[PDB]
């Protein structure tokens, strides 16, 4: 996260770290959506251009964390993966369209002050809140600058950007399964996700029911925190029918 | 530099 | 979950985090 701040304890209790077993390293963010299900970006698990194709046994998820590098004894919980599910129309060849994946845990994680699921949006919450100017919140342990790494989880609040501005900022083809967020050059505030934050959540706090909803997944950006560029996020509501199908079937 | 995690999670 | 999105250390205790108000102030509708 670029130009963010240290999270408060328990501020993002749905935060998940995707952790490579060997070498032991941070791979991506993710989020807890139930006691057995974790949501992330497909490209965190499958990206053939970089020879990335993880299997369940390659990975662990670490839940309830605050410190990036410490083993947070009596606080974090470490879970093994039963099965990975990648959206069948995830477009890794072109533009990361439908950049979404689910991971089912081998056993349920116990909730605590530090471990608690985020809500997924309904159509009405999405329609009300996914509007240009409305701010969401991005969290992660990724790099602090494009070109360095944080002691603890970082947080930044960023405004959703008008779709024509998103499209006009890039040569990549933007789809309805993406939205973008970040400040414009003229706005005099900054911030973005960066490498290591992808797969983590973009959340909004509904003013109707005071609950946090995951509206986006950190998906891609051209660099980090560049003037005139924006971060792109998977549109969670648009893909919720797939989410529901996977959880209902499996 | 990540602190080693308990071996139980790697078995 | 029925309890989703309500943080034990914040919403469940009626405590506000240091920047959530920035989000609310942007929801101009
Ligand atoms: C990814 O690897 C699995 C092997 O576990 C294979 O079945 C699958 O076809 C691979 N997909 C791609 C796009 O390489
Ligand atoms: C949203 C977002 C922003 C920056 C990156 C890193 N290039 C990834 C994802
Ligand atoms: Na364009
Ligand atoms: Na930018």
């Amino acid at each position: 996260i670029v130009e963010g701040s240290d999270a408060e304890i328990g501020m993002s209790p749905w935060q998940v770290m995707l952790f490579r077993k060997s070498p032991q390293e941070l791979l991506c963010g993710a989020s807890l959506i139930s006691d057995r299900w974790v949501l992330t970006a497909a490209h965190c698990l499958l990206y053939p251009p970089w020879d990335k194709n993880f299997t369940e046994n390659d990975l662990l998820v670490r839940i309830g964390k605050h410190s990036r590098t410490r083993y947070e004894r009596n606080i974090e919980k470490i879970s093994m993966l039963e099965k990975i599910y990648i959206h069948p129309r995830y477009n890794w060849r072109e533009n990361l369209d439908r950049d979404i994946a689910l991971m089912k845990l081998k056993k349920p994680v116990a909730f605590s002050d530090y471990i608690h699921p985020v809500c997924l949006p309904d159509r009405e919450t999405a329609a009300s809140l996914l509007q240009a100017g409305y701010k969401g919140r991005v969290t992660g342990w990724g790099n602090l600058k494009e070109t360095g790494q944080p002691s603890v989880l970082q947080v930044v609040n960023l405004p959703i950007v008008e779709r024509p501005v998103c499209k006009d900022s890039t040569r990549i083809r933007i789809t309805d399964n993406m939205f973008c967020a970040g400040y414009k050059p003229d706005e005099g505030k900054r911030g973005d996700a960066c490498e290591g934050d992808s797969g983590g959540p973009f959340v909004m706090k509904s003013p109707f029911n005071n609950r946090w909803y995951q509206m986006g997944i950190v998906s891609w950006g051209e660099g980090c925190d560049r003037d005139g560029k924006y971060g792109f996020y998977t549109h969670v509501f648009r893909l919720k029918k797939w989410i529901q199908k996977v959880i209902d079937q499996f | 530099d990540f602190e080693e995690i308990p071996e139980e999670y790697l078995q | 979950e029925a309890d989703c999105g309500l943080r034990p250390l914040f919403e469940k205790k009626s405590l506000e985090d240091k920047t959530e108000r920035e989000l609310l102030e942007s929801y101009i509708d």
